């Protein structure tokens, strides 16, 4: 089956197709290895006995999905949509975050090795138009459904937001990118900035940091266009909840980034528009609290 | 028009009249021992009934002669056919038909 | 530069050059190979791709096309390898046929670039003003018809005629049938504005239909009696017998019962199931040297030969028959229920030897009446005539047997049966010696 | 090997473990037919089934007549507007949509100008409104798509310059909810279709040369037209629209003056009396014996948008809605001040008489002065006793001519009275 | 002859290519082709083309696609379309089906139930080469399919009889030849409902305990993978049914409750859009 799926992914369509197959056993892979519920539950449980069971189940499952090449299949799926936003990207992400839960290191290696010996150029050409194709706050689309129908929700034509289009997708591809970085892997630290044995050569980090800025700035924008009201719409809590909870994942990716001591890291970082996001991120506290 | 060249022994009293329905089992065949179509094979009975002109004039011309129970040999005159082209797919331009109209009951 | 017939030594011909850059580019453009990893594969199938898409775009927006139709002046078959050289077209098919596949996988590419080849007229009918190679038009309609049908609305109702008529003039190839498969539906890539056109259009011309027949099978039945006669030492010339038949209802299967009570000539007729051109035959009056007799008609190789006679009738039940032969003057009658028919038949096989003969098909039941006990004569024969007994040889009994077939239907037993036509080998005839 | 088999084998393998998921995707598509109605609706999916099997192939000379002949016997069905939402979950939309994309093909070709299925199933999908919405929001995804390929001349009325805007019309119709819908890029790029109208014309119709049709142009009034159903709504004038609407607008110039100096244009002083004299008493083109109604159409229709983006006042906001700047602007577009001489001619003319004369082909319609009064109605308004002491009427010459038209006979009226019995009607200056 | 093709291999690979020039030349519907076809080929021909042992391989796949291309080809399509629409109508009839024949709650046999849908008119054509305006119609020819059904049965009796011995000579050509063409056949006969309940009992019980036992090569697998998807799509169609025949008493019953209770304010009262109705 995985055969399948990578030999269906390597041929070359120059168009991302349905493929419902393809979802279903992906969500079936991403449900089986998540055991985890991720929230506290039950009561304060001793952290030994059951703590190092959970981990050991999680390796296994883990290596029962890989060895049979599961993260090659996955590379080449997000290789294979030339950086257009797709349900089956979402999908494939989701499976890369199930398989990678933990901070795993031998998948992490194979991805590596296969990275370095297959010399893609894919993979990071479609990381950047995935991070060009997120979305935003977009507070024009949030004032125009904000009067609807007179006001509110009075033509009751769904339960759809149209405000954040691709929020979800986002925070999973954010955290993809932290967990495959995760543990402080040196190697694969200087990999997404230099790519020596690569022809073509694409910083991530500068794509990360505009992203930040961009979501810094729709922020901003969004408090600005708020200041003038008092009291806090519902939509106006799910809306800053979301945009809370996007910046944490982008912040958290950048501190795995440069968690480890990098040179190079530290120096892309200082170097790029950083200073404007913390100091955009600053103002929006002050008035924030 | 066409001839008539009878090929089984008729009564020849009972006659088909206009009005009414009449099974014809026969098995048509182009020139040279070539054929296109047989109404046997199908094991079905053809009805066809007079003044519509829904079939060919052949057919009526011919049937005009023998009587129940008897077989025949037809030819058709490419004037009396079609057309000049004949149906086209299964009948080639300016050719004669053979068939075997046999009546057998008359309602 | 050597295209306005200029003197040879002043600018080199060299055949052998271009010979090889064709023969490097060719297998240059070779096919990924299939057989291997699907890795690899994959890897050269997207190299040729993009290779051909830059060629295309580098090559005919207005230039290529134009240099290759130029090349193509080759006319004659050795004309102008006479003129120009010792010669020039010695290898022009291969080369031809070489070059229109690789046109056609550089329109192929990535499923995304069909304009020349499929948006025009006049190189079409520059194509098929030819009609030698049908392998390069067969590739480019099926990658035209895989990736965007547009390019069947150029062909009329001329090309197809012209395409049909190839099977005329020229032998069947398989091909040809090959490329109008390509021309149709092909499970779902169709487009009925001209195909469905010429599609109905293959019908009238019926230079493409087909017959096909479907026949009852029949078998000959002949006794032991033979006349065995001869030239100089001939002994009898007078033989009458009869048969009846009880069972005779047609329309069992089909149109297609045979039954004749004739003789069938020797020399050109044999036991044969099937063969030939003219739909073969395996029955009494099926081939051209027979007539047969079945009461009513006497048709020889599809050609109506009909005879009149009053109160014509199949041979239903209680209907006798009776045969008359001779050998000095030639006149043989044939009378039903007491009546002699019309259609006497002279200059038979006089030379040579011809045996009773009789054909039959399913749900059929004849008696033989030869003459004496066993077969008792229904009517009297006619004056100047004798019964076919008096040529029964001693010591033996007169039987039926299988007419020099191979094998009956036998259950446990499989003999095989050599050649043996009748008792002796080189010639059947009696042995007269002083 | 054979990957179609092993592709084939696990999606059979998940659909029977996940049982639930072929039950949850199979019901929207049910639907419950009551007892009588079963025979016209076997008809229905017979005809529905043609369609669908002539969807996969193309279509040609004959295929276009029997889809014609198809969709006339689907057209007198009961259960077609009695049962939305069957209609709906039945995917016709899809299978129309499909051919539509069939017919264009690659595009600026035209191989078969016959676009009729297209405007009667639209308007038959979207005439009702007031149940299963659902239709509408569905087209409006695809209107994005639509609007990219409006083509020119429609077969229906015979008229060109936009082929599939009516679909869009009736998207927009009465869906306040629709219009809010509406993003910038999709304006944006029916603006700039709309800047690409400016090209001056030489013949009474012609595109780029050999002329066949020459009754009448109407290439340029169905932007407008479609601008104004987008911009406004059943009786409110939605003002996020109506914003980036006049902003694409006037960020660029594209009408063009024919009359008079320097950029920009729209000078209707000078236009419209060229216009009433080119098409009053001549044909459409110049040289004729004793441009046209298309570039007088034009102006109205601009007017009609321009009027109808106006904010509302005294309803919403009264000078504390930011409504002042955009007024502003309008008012600066006086040439737009000095109308009231405009809509005072009354350029028709009903000749007529003793001796029959029927029909008009040539005559001003009073459409267009409706139009100019509620320009000034939405703009400056007859608030103040300047205008009611300037004017003291709506029109002398048009009441002057109700007046006068006023007889019991079949050829001197109901020919222009109605026209002119409308045009009071639209008339409320005097109100308020 | 017939049979000496099996020696002539160019002659074999034109007869060949010529059904298939028959096959592609009507399919996906049409008008008068398929009647100049079945001039060329009558039942009698495809029927023992089609029964026959000794035939070729390649000649006995031809007929069998040339067979289903000219009769079994529109209408099987117009079906598999219209497969994936569900319209349950109402009436007195549609209201007495279960989930299970009994109340042990027995799985029970996918093929026989009751349906009661919206099935498409099944209307031939007798042309007989004279007549006119022949262009809505389904087949050219009246196949007889009451001794269809019962040779197609008795074919694939003996296809799994001959399998079950695995024997070294098959029937035509190889293992697959004999073998995909039959069950093609008999894939887009039962996919049309034309074999009744006592044939899908059979059906059932051959395969009940097996032709899924023995080695099988791809192309078999494709069409049991068919025939599978087929069967699993009758019992979501009868569970659809199913579940409609108890909503439709179930609104019912919700209708009579809304109506005891009394909660009116307009002044159209007691009107029948005050139960289920948005205006």
């Amino acid at each position: 089956l995985i055969l399948l799926f990578s030999r269906t992914a390597l041929t070359e369509k120059c168009k991302l197709e349905e493929d419902f197959l393809y979802m279903a056993y992906a969500d079936i892979m991403a449900k089986s290895c998540h055991d985890e519920e991720d929230d506290d539950g039950e009561e304060e449980v001793k952290s030994f006995e059951e703590k190092e069971m959970e981990k050991q189940k999680l390796l296994y499952q883990q290596a029962r999905l890989h060895d049979r090449g599961a993260a090659e299949m996955v590379l080449q799926t997000i290789s294979a949509s030339k950086g257009e936003t797709g349900p089956m990207v979402a999908a494939t992400l989701k499976l890369g975050i199930a398989i990678l839960n933990g901070g795993n290191s031998t998948v992490q290696q194979k991805m590596l090795d296969y990275l370095k010996e297959k010399k893609d150029v894919g993979f990071f050409q479609s990381l950047a138009g995935l991070m060009q194709s997120c979305s935003v706050l977009d507070l024009n689309a949030f004032e125009r459904q904000n009067k609807a129908e007179g006001l509110g929700m009075v033509t009751e034509e769904g339960s759809g937001e149209k405000v954040l289009q691709d929020d979800e997708f986002t925070c999973d591809l954010f955290r993809f990118l932290q967990l495959l970085c995760e543990g402080h892997n040196s190697d694969f630290q200087n990999y997404l900035r230099t790519q020596t044995g690569n022809n073509t050569t694409v910083n991530i980090i500068i794509s990360t940091v505009d992203y930040l800025l961009r979501v810094q700035e729709s922020i901003s924008d969004f408090y600005w266009y708020y200041s003038g009201k008092d009291i806090i719409d519902e939509q106006g809590q799910r809306n800053f909840s979301k945009a809370i909870q996007v910046a944490k994942q982008v912040f958290n990716t950048l501190t795995e980034y440069i968690q480890g001591p990098c040179t190079g890291n530290q120096q892309s970082l200082a170097h790029s528009r950083l200073w404007d996001a913390v100091v955009g991120f600053l103002h929006v506290f002050a008035h924030m609290q | 028009g066409v001839e008539i060249e009878t090929i089984s022994p008729g009564d020849g009293r009972t006659f088909p009249k206009k009005g009414q329905t009449c099974v014809v089992h026969y098995t048509g065949m182009l020139q040279n021992g070539k054929k296109f179509d047989s109404s046997r094979d199908r094991n079905k009975p053809f009805k066809f009934r007079i003044g519509k002109q829904e079939v060919i004039k052949g057919f009526e011309e011919g049937a005009a002669q023998m009587s129940l129970g008897q077989r025949a040999k037809l030819t058709c005159t490419p004037d009396v056919a079609y057309g000049a082209t004949g149906h086209p797919g299964v009948i080639p331009p300016n050719a004669t038909l053979i068939f075997d109209v046999e009546l057998l009951n008359l309602e | 530069a050597l295209s306005k017939k200029v003197k040879l030594p002043t600018i080199d011909l060299p055949i052998e050059s271009v010979s090889l850059s064709l023969q490097d580019l060719i297998g240059y453009f070779h096919p990924p190979d299939e057989h291997l990893e699907h890795e690899d594969k994959q890897n050269r199938l997207r190299a040729l791709k993009n290779r051909q898409n830059l060629f295309q775009e580098e090559g005919m927006i207005n230039l290529v096309l134009e240099c290759i139709d130029r090349l193509h002046v080759y006319s004659s078959a050795a004309h102008f390898a006479d003129v120009a050289g010792r010669e020039a077209g010695e290898s022009w098919k291969s080369i031809l046929n070489s070059l229109y596949e690789l046109l056609a996988a550089l329109i192929r590419g990535n499923r995304k670039n069909c304009a020349q080849f499929s948006g025009s007229l006049d190189w079409l009918i520059s194509r098929l003003e030819r009609l030698e190679a049908s392998s390069g038009i067969l590739e480019v309609l099926h990658c035209v018809l895989v990736e965007s049908p547009e390019a069947l609305n150029i062909i009329k109702e001329g090309h197809i005629k012209s395409i049909i008529s190839l099977l005329d003039k020229h032998g069947r190839n398989h091909k040809v049938l090959d490329v109008l498969c390509s021309l149709c539906v092909c499970h779902g890539v169709a487009v009925r504005s001209n195909q469905h056109l010429i599609c109905d259009n293959l019908l009238p011309g019926r230079d493409l239909l087909l017959q096909t027949r479907l026949v009852n099978h029949v078998s000959s039945m002949r006794p032991n009696i033979f006349l065995g006669v001869s030239e100089g030492s001939a002994q009898y010339k007078k033989w009458y017998y009869e048969l009846m038949v009880d069972h005779t209802e047609p329309f069992v299967t089909a149109e297609a019962t045979h039954l004749r009570v004739g003789w069938a000539s020797t020399e050109g007729y044999s036991p044969y199931p099937g063969g030939g051109e003219e739909w073969g035959g395996n029955g009494v009056g099926d081939d051209l040297f027979s007539y047969g007799f079945d009461g009513l008609h006497l048709w020889s190789g599809c050609i109506a030969r009909t005879v009149s006679s009053p109160n014509q009738h199949l041979l239903r039940t209680d209907d006798v028959i009776s045969c008359c032969l001779d050998l000095s003057a030639p006149s043989i009658s044939f009378r039903i229920n007491g009546q002699p028919v019309q259609g006497m038949f002279e200059n038979f096989n006089i030379d040579g030897l011809f045996f009773p003969v009789v054909s039959f098909s399913a749900g059929i039941k004849v008696r033989f009446l030869l003459g004496g006990r066993h077969g008792e004569f229904k009517f009297l024969p006619p004056p100047g005539y004798a019964a076919c007994y008096e040529a029964v040889l001693p010591k033996e009994k007169l039987k039926v047997e299988h007419s020099r077939e191979y094998k009956q239907e036998r259950t446990y037993t499989r003999d095989l049966l050599g050649p043996t036509v009748s008792l002796t080998q080189a010639a059947f005839t009696p042995v007269p010696v002083d | 090997e054979d990957p179609e088999l092993v592709r084939a084998m696990f999606v059979l393998l998940h659909r029977q473990y996940d049982g639930i998921g072929g039950l949850v995707r199979a019901l929207p598509k049910t639907y419950t037919i009551n007892g009588v109605s079963v025979e016209d609706t076997i008809n229905l999916l017979a005809s529905l089934g043609q369609i669908r099997s002539l969807l996969s192939v193309r279509m040609g000379k004959e295929e276009e007549k029997l889809m014609i002949r198809g969709l006339g016997d689907i057209m007198n069905n009961k259960v077609f507007y009695q049962h939305p939402n069957l209609m709906r979950a039945l995917g016709m939309h899809e299978t129309v949509m499909e051919v539509m994309v069939n017919v264009l093909g690659g595009g600026e070709s035209k191989e078969i100008t016959f676009p009729k299925m297209v405007a009667n199933c639209c308007r038959f999908l979207c005439y009702f409104c007031r149940i299963s919405r659902q239709n509408q929001k569905a087209m409006f995804d695809h209107l994005s798509y639509l609007l990219e390929n409006s083509s020119v001349g429609l077969a229906s009325p015979a008229m060109r310059g936009s082929t599939p805007l009516d679909v869009a019309a009736a998207s927009v119709m009465d869906n306040n909810e629709l219009a809010l819908a509406l993003r910038e890029p999709d304006l944006e790029k029916v603006v700039r279709y709309l800047a690409g109208c400016g090209l001056q014309s030489c013949q009474m119709l012609v595109s780029k040369g050999y002329p066949d049709i020459g009754w009448n142009p109407v290439e340029g009034e169905r932007y407008l037209d479609f601008l104004r159903f987008a911009v406004f709504c059943n009786g409110e004038s939605v003002e996020e629209n109506a914003n980036v609407v006049v902003r694409l607008l006037i960020r660029r110039p594209e009408c063009f003056g024919p009359a008079l100096r320097g950029e920009g244009g729209n000078g209707l002083l000078a236009a419209m009396e060229e216009a009433i004299k080119i098409a009053e008493d001549p044909s459409r083109d110049g040289p004729s014996p004793t441009m046209g109604n298309a570039i007088m159409t034009f102006y109205a229709a601009l007017i009609d948008l321009l009027g109808r983006c106006a904010p509302e006042m005294h309803l919403i906001h009264a000078g504390k809605g930011e409504a002042i700047r955009i007024r502003s602007i309008l008012r600066s577009l006086g040439d737009l001040v000095g109308v009231i001489s405009i809509a005072f001619q009354m350029p028709t003319i009903a000749k007529d008489g003793k001796v029959v004369e029927p029909d008009m082909s040539a005559g001003f319609c009073p459409d267009h002065k409706a139009a100019m009064v509620l320009f000034l109605d939405r703009v400056y308004g007859i608030e103040v006793q300047d205008f009611l002491l300037h004017l003291l009427e709506v029109g002398f010459l048009p009441d002057l001519r109700a007046a006068a038209s006023l007889d019991t006979a079949a050829l001197s009226a109901t020919d222009m009275a109605l026209a002119l019995n409308r045009y009071l009607c639209t008339a409320v200056l005097p109100l308020l | 002859d017939i049979l000496e093709l099996t020696e002539q291999e160019e002659l074999l690979q034109f007869h060949y290519h010529t059904l298939r020039l028959y096959s592609a030349v009507c399919a996906l519907g049409n008008h008068r082709v398929a009647h100049a076809l079945c001039s060329h080929v009558d039942e009698p021909q495809l029927l023992y083309a089609i029964e026959n042992k000794y035939m070729p391989g390649l000649l006995r796949a031809g007929y069998y696609d040339l067979l289903i291309d000219i009769h079994l080809s529109s209408y099987a399509t117009a079906r598999l379309m219209m497969n994936n629409e569900f319209i349950v109508p109402m009436t007195e009839e549609t209201k007495s089906i279960t989930l299970f024949p009994d109340e042990n709650k027995k799985h029970g046999l996918p093929g026989i139930g009751l349906s009661t849908s919206l099935r498409p008119r099944m209307r031939f054509s007798s042309p007989s080469f004279v007549s006119i305006s022949n262009d809505c119609y389904q087949y050219s020819p009246e196949f007889p399919l009451d001794i269809l059904k019962a040779k197609t049965i008795q074919m694939l009796t003996e296809a799994v009889k001959e399998g079950s011995l695995h024997a070294r000579d098959p029937v035509g050509g190889t293992t697959e030849f004999l073998f995909v063409p039959l069950i093609k056949l008999f894939y887009t006969l039962l996919i049309m409902g034309i074999f009744h309940n006592e044939d899908l009992k059979h059906i059932l019980q051959l395969i009940e305990p097996g032709l899924l036992q023995m080695k099988l090569p791809e192309p078999v697998k494709l069409q049991m993978c068919l025939l599978l998807q087929y069967l699993c799509d009758c019992q979501v169609r009868h569970r659809i049914e199913a579940i409609v025949a108890f909503s439709d008493d179930f609104v019912a019953k919700l209708q009579d409750n809304q109506r005891f209770r009394y909660n009116e304010v307009m002044q159209a009262l007691n009107m029948s859009a005050a139960l289920t109705a948005r205006k």
